[PDB]
């Protein structure tokens, strides 16, 4: 049990589902995010069309 | 050749070896409690399936 204690506390970092757990919470994070932006892109190129008009402002 | 003065011997190593025993399971102990120190914040997080 000593070395199997030694063996599954050396893999703590990417084997146990925790840390799994917390980025895959970041990917959903990321995901809604970008696609918050993604769903707008009409918008976002009614946008990318405004340079410095002065007269129509 | 064995049976000669065997009796210290037999207890020497019945005292050392009690002493391993003592101070592995002191160990092994020590390292769960150390290992169970960075998991009790995944304790409860540990409900979720490994396959879901």
């Amino acid at each position: 049990e000593i070395e199997l204690l030694k063996l599954e506390k050396d893999t703590a970092d990417v084997v146990h589902p925790f840390f799994l757990a917390q980025k895959c919470h970041t990917l959903q994070s990321m995901n809604n995010h970008l696609e918050a932006v993604l769903k707008e892109k009409r918008s976002l190129r009614q946008r990318l069309l405004k340079p410095m008009c002065q007269e129509n402002l | 050749w064995a049976s000669a003065s065997a009796k210290s011997e037999e207890e020497e190593k019945l005292a050392e070896l009690a002493r391993q025993l003592q101070e592995s399971a002191a160990k092994l102990h020590a390292l769960r409690t150390e290992y169970f120190a960075q998991h009790e914040q995944g304790a409860a997080a540990g409900a979720a399936d490994i396959s879901t």
